[PDB]
């Protein structure tokens, strides 16, 4: 109960919709023998389903008027009420991987311009070079903020313009 | 076969190997971790 | 010289004379994080102070832990010793951490400026006559003066020994604390309790018999 | 690396154990004392751990030797591990407070001799009494030699001191384990090994306990 | 000079032998700059003089029987009616604290930020002993030595009261009543183990 909401372990339309889905799976399950793999598959679907509802209520996800897990994307309402795993943890779990791919792709382009013809090595990726920058870019925020302090991250007004 | 490894190191071939890597990694994780809507512990 | 892998090419930013003049230089940088020289100099200051806080920390965990399992103390486990000693106390933890960050923050922000410019706090008129002894040494991370009461600094030989003994006991203590956290999540017992469990049955009681080296 | 006596006769030598130190035979297989700033420390570290052990083994055996003969002491027959709980005119905390101040004199007097030899031989309040000059750290002399020894043949007496010392450090390290496994007085472990020497080695007492 | 504090040690070059109370005792090299040392020679005497007044007031209360030094500010809390020589003084805490803030800063500002002198020649020598001719550095040495003893002894009052909770004479009588059982080791504070 943060913004008119309720815990999904406490709401009833959530549990009503769980019983709605398991009803649809079981009336689909009835057409098969109890040994048959079209019934082994559906009972494995249920145990993935029933554990999914158990795990969403375990994490304390917020339901509402429709009985669905609602997310809270604000720190200070997720840090305070124990919901940083909804948005506030994957907003840095993403931005680690995002700037990682950016930094590896940056370092591959920076370390290819001092060559004979760098356009050839954007077709033919230097795999012993590219994987070497791939592994060693794992501390990229530790390397970027040191490059941020110099002035070597931002190229100056050598950049190309039209008519300022 | 050095010329054959250049072909394996072109742009679309590394793209179709790395995308089978990255999808195939996320497929195996989403098998052994069924339905991660929220970061649990 | 004496690399962490005897067959590896040591990266070139650990073989410069401003990097081979450094304690704990075993050629170990498989991410290249200290290729920039001031970034090496900044991370060298991060390693000295992550290790000295860990050596003080680990000696605040196992030394009152070994001297509890042997009797003559009643200090509880380190993951529960924050819960106790606040009732044998006077402030809330909020009222205690804020005075902590004031006291620690005055120190750390002076060490911050001495890293930025060595001999910062040795300028006259900073303190009340006490600022004279705060120029450090010719190399940073090793202040001396009032931080060396026994006077071990003034040798210039046996000195790289005390450097490298500090770092190696320091790096071992950082792995010890990364130990202590991990051997509290995985089994919930004490670190000396995990040492007692491994000594009474080495070949069955380890991290191969819990759910964290799972296949 | 000469015709010095050796711990393994014919073995190669480290080269820095020529013979100036008291009673060397080249035994340093871990190469611990290559640095002379560590070897000078380890030489004095050997003598102090030796001399306190010769006090220890003579301080354990002789109160047990003259008690199993049977004399009358206030502490008679009490074990050396059972002498800590034994009561005295004072609790053992206050005794430890006296030690940590009297030795804080003597050890710092001895350490000031180690950092500069020839600069510790003067009393504070009696400024006529002094030990004679020319001594080395670990061998003060003067009033420390009241019977008038060390006036000739000092090398063999230092060799006797380190050999009677190294036997004692092995004996006190004997006293630790051999009173921890079987839990008896280590003069009375000699009684079982002289009762039936063939039916109690270290192996059969290990294997019976295992 | 007149002393070495650890015989055989070299003397620090930044401690002049002319200075009263000198032994060459600065293992931290804590006064290597001359302005820092000049402030410290001012501050050691004033710490020494206030502690000699401090340790005398802590003793003469128990020598005259008025509780101890720790219990003399136990009227501002848990009651009132402060005493001195047994005589009442009808001041609460919040008035004399304001009196000793104005009047003491009025004597500090005449002392501290009006120079840097620590042996003022003139009105602070009523009878006249040190006319700075010959007997000055001798009596300045004694003011340091009795002063350094007082700063140790006051630190030996706070740590004694933090450990045992008893006053100076109240436990000096106990060390004389039990020489081996009333020292700093029988309490489980100064030595934690035995
Ligand atoms: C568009 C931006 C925005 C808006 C409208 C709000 C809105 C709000 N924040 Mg908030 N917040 C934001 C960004 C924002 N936040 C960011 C970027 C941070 C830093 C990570 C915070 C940190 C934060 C804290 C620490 C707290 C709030 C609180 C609040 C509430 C007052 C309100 C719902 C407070 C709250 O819960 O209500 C008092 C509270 O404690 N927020
Ligand atoms: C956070 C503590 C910390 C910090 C700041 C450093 C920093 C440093 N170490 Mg060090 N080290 C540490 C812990 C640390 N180490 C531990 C615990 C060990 C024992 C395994 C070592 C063992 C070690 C060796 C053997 C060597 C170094 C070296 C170095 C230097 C260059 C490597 C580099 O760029 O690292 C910078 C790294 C950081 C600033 C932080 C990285 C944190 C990562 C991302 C987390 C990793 C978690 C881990 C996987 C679990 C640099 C000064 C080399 C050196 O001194 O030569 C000059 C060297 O030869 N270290
Ligand atoms: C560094 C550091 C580390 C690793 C921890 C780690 C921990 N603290 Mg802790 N703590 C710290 C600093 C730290 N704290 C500081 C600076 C303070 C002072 C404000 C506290 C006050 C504190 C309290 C009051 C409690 C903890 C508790 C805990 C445990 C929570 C699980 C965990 C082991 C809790 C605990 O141990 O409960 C079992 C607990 O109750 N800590
Ligand atoms: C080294 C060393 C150490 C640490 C000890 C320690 C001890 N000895 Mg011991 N001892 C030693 C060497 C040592 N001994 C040697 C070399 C001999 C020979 C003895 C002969 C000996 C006897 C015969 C007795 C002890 C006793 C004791 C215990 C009490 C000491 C006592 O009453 O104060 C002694 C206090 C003194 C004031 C004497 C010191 C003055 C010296 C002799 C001046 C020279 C204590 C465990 C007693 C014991 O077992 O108690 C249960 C006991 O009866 N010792
Ligand atoms: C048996 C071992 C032994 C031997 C051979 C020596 C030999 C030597 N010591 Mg040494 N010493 C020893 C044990 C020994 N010490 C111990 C245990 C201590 C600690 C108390 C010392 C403390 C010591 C000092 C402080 C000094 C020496 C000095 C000397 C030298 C000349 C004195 C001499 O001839 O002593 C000959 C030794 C003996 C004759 C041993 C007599 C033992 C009898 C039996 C008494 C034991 C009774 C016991 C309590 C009960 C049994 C010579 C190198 C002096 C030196 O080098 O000056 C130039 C010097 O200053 N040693
Ligand atoms: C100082 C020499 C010394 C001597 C004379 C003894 C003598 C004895 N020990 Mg002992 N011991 C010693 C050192 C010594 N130990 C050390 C250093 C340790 C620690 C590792 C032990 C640990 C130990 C245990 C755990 C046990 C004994 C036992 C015994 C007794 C049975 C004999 C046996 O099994 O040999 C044991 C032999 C060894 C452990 C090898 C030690 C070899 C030494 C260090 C070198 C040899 C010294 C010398 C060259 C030869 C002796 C002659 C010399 C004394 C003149 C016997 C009385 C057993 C017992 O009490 O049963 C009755 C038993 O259970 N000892
Ligand atoms: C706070 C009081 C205080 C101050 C300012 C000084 C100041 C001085 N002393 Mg002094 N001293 C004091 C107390 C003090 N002393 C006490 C109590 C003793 C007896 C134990 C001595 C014994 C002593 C000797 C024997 C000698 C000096 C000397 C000196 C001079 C140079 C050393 C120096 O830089 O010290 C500066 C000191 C400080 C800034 C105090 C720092 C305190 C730190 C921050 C914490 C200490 C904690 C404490 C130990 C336990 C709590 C300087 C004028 C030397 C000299 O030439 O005499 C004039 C000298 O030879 N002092
Ligand atoms: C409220 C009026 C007042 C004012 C304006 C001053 C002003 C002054 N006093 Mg002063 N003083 C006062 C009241 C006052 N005092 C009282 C009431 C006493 C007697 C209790 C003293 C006792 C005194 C001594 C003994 C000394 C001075 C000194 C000084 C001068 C140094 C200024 C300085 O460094 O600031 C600093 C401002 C402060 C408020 C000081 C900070 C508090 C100190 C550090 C006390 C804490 C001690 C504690 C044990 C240390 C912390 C623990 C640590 C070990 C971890 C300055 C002229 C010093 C001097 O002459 O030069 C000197 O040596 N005064
Ligand atoms: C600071 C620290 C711990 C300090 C702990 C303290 C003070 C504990 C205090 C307490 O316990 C007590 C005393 C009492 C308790 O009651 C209360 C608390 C408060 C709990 C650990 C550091 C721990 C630091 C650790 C573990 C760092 C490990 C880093 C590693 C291994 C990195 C290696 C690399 O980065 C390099 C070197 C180079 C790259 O190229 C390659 C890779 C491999 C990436
Ligand atoms: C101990 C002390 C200073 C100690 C400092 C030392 C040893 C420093 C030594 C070193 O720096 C050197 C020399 C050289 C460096 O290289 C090394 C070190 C080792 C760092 C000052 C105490 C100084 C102590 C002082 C000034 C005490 C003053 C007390 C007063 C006035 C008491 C008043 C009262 O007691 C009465 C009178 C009546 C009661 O009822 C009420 C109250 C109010 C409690």
């Amino acid at each position: 109960d943060i913004a008119g909401l309720t815990p999904c372990s406490e709401s009833k339309a959530y549990a009503k919709l769980e019983k709605k889905e398991l009803k649809t799976l079981e009336k689909r399950l009835k057409q098969y023998e109890a040994d048959s793999a079209p019934a082994v598959a559906l009972k494995a679907t249920m145990e993935r389903t029933k554990a999914r509802f158990a795990n969403y209520a375990k994490a304390g996800l917020l339901c509402g008027n429709d009985g669905l897990p609602h997310l809270i994307a604000d720190p200070g309402l997720a840090l305070k009420y124990g919901h940083a795993g909804e948005v506030f943890i994957p907003t840095f779990g993403f931005l680690y991987v995002a700037g990682y791919i950016g930094y590896v792709g940056r370092q591959y382009l920076i370390a290819v311009k001092g060559e004979a013809k760098p356009t050839d090595k954007e077709i033919i990726i230097d795999v012993p070079l590219a994987t070497k920058l791939a592994w060693q870019g794992a501390g990229w925020p530790l390397a970027a903020v040191q490059e941020l302090q110099r002035g070597t991250l931002l190229e100056k007004e050598e950049n190309i313009t039209v008519s300022p | 076969m050095k010329d054959f490894t250049t072909y394996l190191s072109t742009a679309p071939v590394i793209a179709t190997i790395w995308f089978t890597f990255t999808a195939g990694l996320l497929i195996e994780i989403n098998r052994y971790f069924p339905d991660p809507l929220v970061f649990s512990f | 010289r004496q690399s962490w892998l005897p067959g590896s090419q040591i990266p070139a930013h650990l073989d410069t004379p401003a990097a081979q003049a450094l304690a704990g230089n075993f050629g170990f940088d498989p991410l290249g994080l200290g290729k920039d020289p001031v970034a090496l100099r900044w991370y060298q200051q991060a390693e000295l102070i992550h290790c000295r806080t860990a050596m003080a920390g680990v000696a605040g965990i196992l030394i009152p832990g070994l001297l509890t399992k042997a009797g003559a103390l009643n200090v509880p486990e380190w993951y529960d010793a924050g819960k106790v000693a606040i009732e044998n106390s006077f402030a809330p933890w909020g009222s205690l951490l804020a005075v902590q960050l004031f006291l620690c923050g005055f120190v750390e922000a002076k060490r911050w400026q001495d890293i930025r410019k060595p001999g910062s706090q040795g300028e006259p008129g900073s303190f009340l006559g006490f600022e004279a002894s705060l120029k450090g040494t010719s190399e940073l991370g090793y202040p001396g003066g009032p931080f060396d009461p026994l006077g071990l600094s003034k040798e210039a030989d046996k000195w790289a020994d005390w450097k490298l003994k500090e770092v190696k006991n320091g790096r071992l203590a950082m792995l010890a604390f990364l130990g202590f956290v991990a051997q509290k999540y995985a089994t919930g017992a004490g670190p000396v309790d995990n040492l007692a469990a491994h000594l009474k049955d080495p070949w069955h009681v380890n991290y191969a018999t819990n759910g964290v080296s799972l296949p | 690396d000469a015709a010095l006596p050796s711990w393994m006769p014919g073995a190669d030598l480290p080269g820095y154990l020529n013979g100036t130190l008291p009673g060397d035979f080249g035994f340093d297989p871990l190469y611990l004392g290559q640095d002379p700033v560590k070897l000078k420390w380890y030489a004095q570290a050997e003598l102090m751990n030796a001399r306190f052990a010769m006090l220890a083994v003579a301080g354990i055996l002789v109160p047990e030797l003259l008690s199993n003969i049977g004399f009358s002491w206030p502490g008679a027959g009490v074990a050396w591990y059972d002498a800590g709980k034994f009561e005295y005119f004072a609790p053992a905390s206050s005794l430890f407070g006296v030690q940590m101040l009297l030795f804080a004199w003597v050890e710092i007097r001895r350490y000031q001799d180690f950092v500069k030899p020839g600069s510790a031989n003067q009393d504070p309040i009696f400024t006529n009494n002094k030990l004679p000059d020319g001594n080395e750290p670990g061998y003060p002399g003067g009033i420390f030699d009241p019977f008038g020894w060390s006036k000739g043949d000092i090398k063999s007496l230092k060799l006797k001191e380190i050999k009677n010392g190294r036997l004692a450090m092995l004996a006190f390290a004997g006293f630790i384990g051999q009173a921890y496994t079987t839990g008896t007085t280590p003069l009375k472990n000699l009684s079982t090994h002289l009762a039936d020497p063939w039916s109690t080695t270290v192996w059969q007492n290990d294997l019976a306990r295992l | 000079k007149a002393g070495n504090w650890l015989p055989g040690s070299d003397a620090p070059a930044w401690l002049p032998d002319d200075l009263p109370g000198n032994y060459g005792f600065d293992p931290l090299s804590l006064g290597k700059e001359p302005a820092s040392l000049k402030r410290f020679t001012e501050s050691e005497v004033i710490h020494g003089r206030w502690a000699m007044l401090g340790v005398a007031g802590s003793l003469a209360v128990e020598l005259l029987g008025y509780g101890n030094w720790y219990d003399a500010p136990l009227w501002a809390v848990n009651g009132g009616k402060a005493t001195w020589f047994g005589i009442e003084v009808p001041f609460d805490l919040n008035a004399l604290l304001a009196f000793e803030f104005v009047a003491m800063a009025a004597a500090e500002g005449q002392r501290g930020d009006a120079g840097g002198v620590v042996y003022p020649g003139g009105a602070f020598d009523p009878l006249g002993f040190a006319k700075d001719s010959s007997k000055s550095g001798e009596l300045k040495l004694k003011e340091i030595k009795n002063g350094r003893l007082a700063m140790v002894a006051f630190l030996g009052f706070v740590a004694q009261h933090a450990a045992t909770g008893k006053g100076p004479i109240a436990a000096l009588g106990e060390h004389l009543a039990n020489p081996w059982g009333a020292n700093f080791a029988t309490n489980g504070i100064s030595v934690p183990f035995f």
